[PDB]
RNA sequence: CUGCACGCGCGCUACACUGACUGGCUCAGCGUGUGCCUACCCUACGCCGGCAGGCGCGGGUAACCCGUUGAACCCCAUUCGU
């Protein structure tokens, strides 16, 4: 009946909308792709070839739930825990400047839009595909 | 300690510090009346600008 | 896919100079190169649009020379600046990744550089000793005697 | 003497030129809240500034 | 210009307390000291001694 | 005929010191171009002032004589390369003539702080 | 233990095609000890035999992966 | 005050699959912040950089801003296999 996305599994709702902005392929992929490392603390490139999808997936999702965040704030959620090799580990931030063109691939997406004040919420445009397809993956969990 | 010499031995200062605060639709001339009343020298009382 | 094993299987590569192992996958058989990395390889192999999950002696020679090529001068791939080794060498002034003997070959002319001069590093390697400013009064005791 | 070049090395930063606020020790002192008394004059004074131990 | 935290407000009017009661202590020592009271409102603000000889001070 | 080996960053010498300050920070190093970003204070500039009047008062194809200096910051500049400085180790002014090579170092490299350590042997202690 | 092998041989893959979906407990590093493959093929080929339909899933857990033999009656 | 043929004392990271990677998903508490001398404080957002960082524009003398402190472990998937 009436499904939000919050009655989902979020672990395979950002497996499908990553294939959604996928094959709706508008999404400006940046093109240093394959030099990444993602965000200092960690020392590969990710595994899967096409990450920018599934980190734009996630960033729509999170900003579902978070109205008004911008690009030190998602730094923050991404971030994690760096080994200093002998030294003990610590919290770090994210990296800025995939966090930034991700935000902005979703912006000339029509997707999410500047706030009154600092941050970013999502357009109405962005709130009614991603629960549209949030029903989408409800039903494939009966389809 | 005064030096290097003991046990490893630590004792823990502190100071709580209170606040409270109340809100009125005084006139601003009056207000002094109400401030004269008290000498208490332990509290420290302070008096918003009267612009709002 | 390979469902059971194709009719050849190299055992050993041969590659620039150094016999690498047909049994790791390629993202980290061909870290046994002094010089290419477990962070170089990936980018190499990006650029060479191959397969990641394929292993060392799974592949044709036209797909390991392609791979040669790479690696060996990143910069016409677009592999950007600070991604290499000799950034801006203090004989050139090129960027280039060394590979080979080569590495080694580079590694003692700027050690054999210092202790021509007589820098104060230089006197240190032409010793036992640490080289980046550690203590020596409690560690590295078996690396004398 | 020499007035250019007396005092000259730059007491800034560090702690050449943070001091004991009761007798000029420059060891080990607290610059927290703004207290500025080194680790032993903290301990004569504490009572008189207001902190209590923890009774 | 500007006032300060409320933090290092209240360790500052203890720090002026403690320094002033040892002055008066090296001053005041020959007179039978024992300490002092303040009180500080933002007008005239009062100093009360409990020295015991007076007449001395 | 006059041909030896040499080049640094891909520049010569013959071209470093008709070379201005500015693309001498784009040639050197992170470090060097940071403090030749910010200023070289007065006594750096009054050691190259000796540094430059010792090559002019040089006898003719012969090496100059030391000039004394405390000051072991100094970036060797290609100003002062074939100089002759005696550089302070705390003790005495050891004497260092300066080189092609050594030309993106400080002063403090070549005048060690130590004498470094030989042998001895173990007296009452270490149990 | 050592010098175990990848990409199946003949002798090792008429043999799994055959008998493997027989036993109970069949599991990667099960098959890692009795057949001489080092693993990651017992995850890969098991894969793919689950893609068959020779034994049935029960777990797939991230640490655990637990197959089974068909039901035959 | 760090100099090293050596001895000893508090520790940190480890020797792995009860894991390591890569990606997902998700929860804290204590507390501290622009200064008499005192120069330097905590930082959101926006744009440049692949990272360290760099500029713009604010906020906070603080249950008002950083901050609903989106902490790590763990959790769930991927890869690696003695
Ligand atoms: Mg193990």
């Amino acid at each position: 009946p009436g499904v939000t996305v919050k009655d989902v599994n979020q672990q395979e709702f950002v497996r499908a909308l990553a294939a959604f902005l996928k094959k709706s392929g508008k999404l400006k992929v940046p093109e240093w792709v394959d030099t990444v490392k993602l965000a200092k603390h960690k020392e590969l490139a990710p595994y899967d070839e096409n990450w920018f999808y599934t980190r734009a997936a996630s960033t729509a999702r999170h900003l579902y739930l978070r109205g008004g965040a911008g690009v030190g704030s998602m730094t923050k959620i991404y971030g994690g825990r760096q080994r200093n090799g002998v030294m003990p580990s610590h919290f770090s931030r994210g990296s800025k400047s995939v966090a930034r063109r991700v935000l902005q691939a979703l912006e000339g997406l029509k997707m999410v839009e500047k706030d009154q004040d600092g941050g970013r919420k999502l357009t109405p445009q962005g709130q009614r595909d991603l629960d549209r397809i949030a029903g989408q993956v409800a039903a494939a969990n009966k389809k | 300690t005064p030096c290097g010499e003991g046990s490893k031995t630590w004792d823990r200062f502190q100071m709580r510090i209170h606040k409270r605060l109340i809100d009125l639709h005084s006139p601003s001339e009056i207000v002094k009346q109400i401030t004269s009343i008290s000498i208490e020298p332990g509290v420290e009382v302070e008096v918003t600008i009267a612009d709002a | 896919m390979s469902l059971v094993i194709p009719e050849k299987f190299q055992h050993i590569l041969r590659v620039l100079n150094t016999n690498i192992d047909g049994r790791r996958k390629i993202a980290f058989a061909i870290t046994a190169i002094k010089g290419v990395g477990r962070r170089y390889a990936h980018v190499v192999l990006r650029k060479a649009d191959i397969d990641l999950t394929k292993r060392a002696g799974e592949l044709t020679e036209d797909e390991v020379e392609r791979v040669i090529t790479i690696m060996q001068n990143p910069r016409q791939y677009k592999i950007p600046d600070w991604f290499l080794n000799r950034q801006k060498d203090v004989k050139d002034g090129k960027y280039s990744q060394v590979l080979a003997n080569g590495l080694d070959n580079k590694l003692r002319e700027d050690l054999e550089r210092l202790k021509k001069i007589r820098a104060h590093r230089g006197l240190r390697h032409f010793w036992g000793l640490r080289v980046r400013g550690q203590h020596t009064k409690t560690t590295g005791r078996r690396g004398r005697t | 003497g020499h007035q250019q070049l007396y005092w000259s090395h730059p007491r800034k930063f560090g702690q050449g030129s943070r001091s004991c606020r009761v007798c000029s020790n420059r060891h080990g002192l607290i610059r927290k809240y703004g207290l500025n008394m080194c680790r032993q004059c903290f301990r004569q004074y504490a009572k008189d500034i207001g902190f209590i131990k923890l009774d | 210009a500007v006032q300060i935290s409320k933090k290092r407000k209240f360790v500052a009017d203890g720090i002026f307390k403690a320094e002033l009661n040892e002055f008066l202590t090296r001053e005041l020592a020959e007179d039978g000291y024992s300490g002092v009271e303040v009180r500080v409102t933002p007008t005239r603000t009062e100093i009360i001694i409990l020295a015991t000889r007076t007449q001395n001070v | 005929r006059t041909f030896r080996k040499f080049t640094y960053r891909g520049v010569d010498l013959d071209q470093l010191l008709d070379m201005s300050y500015e693309q001498l920070m784009q040639l050197y190093s992170a470090r060097q171009r940071r403090r030749l970003n910010r200023g070289l204070r007065r006594k750096q500039h009054s050691l190259l002032k000796r540094l430059r009047k010792a090559k002019k008062e040089a006898p003719p194809m012969e090496k100059p004589e030391v000039v004394k200096t405390h000051l072991r910051d100094m970036i060797i500049l290609p100003e002062m390369v074939g100089s002759m400085v005696g550089v302070y180790n705390g003790k005495t002014f050891n004497q260092v003539e300066i080189k092609p090579e050594m030309i993106g170092h400080y002063l403090g490299e070549f005048s060690i702080t130590y004498k470094p350590v030989k042998h001895g042997r173990p007296g009452i202690g270490a149990t | 233990k050592l010098n175990n092998l990848v990409l199946f041989d003949k002798a090792t893959y008429d043999k799994l095609c055959k008998e493997v979906p027989n036993y109970k407990l069949i599991t990667p590093a099960v098959v890692s000890e009795r057949l001489k493959i080092r693993g990651s093929l017992a995850r890969a080929a098991l894969q793919e035999l689950l893609s068959k339909g020779l034994i049935k899933l029960v777990s797939k857990h991230r640490a655990q992966v637990i197959y089974t033999r068909n039901t035959k009656g």
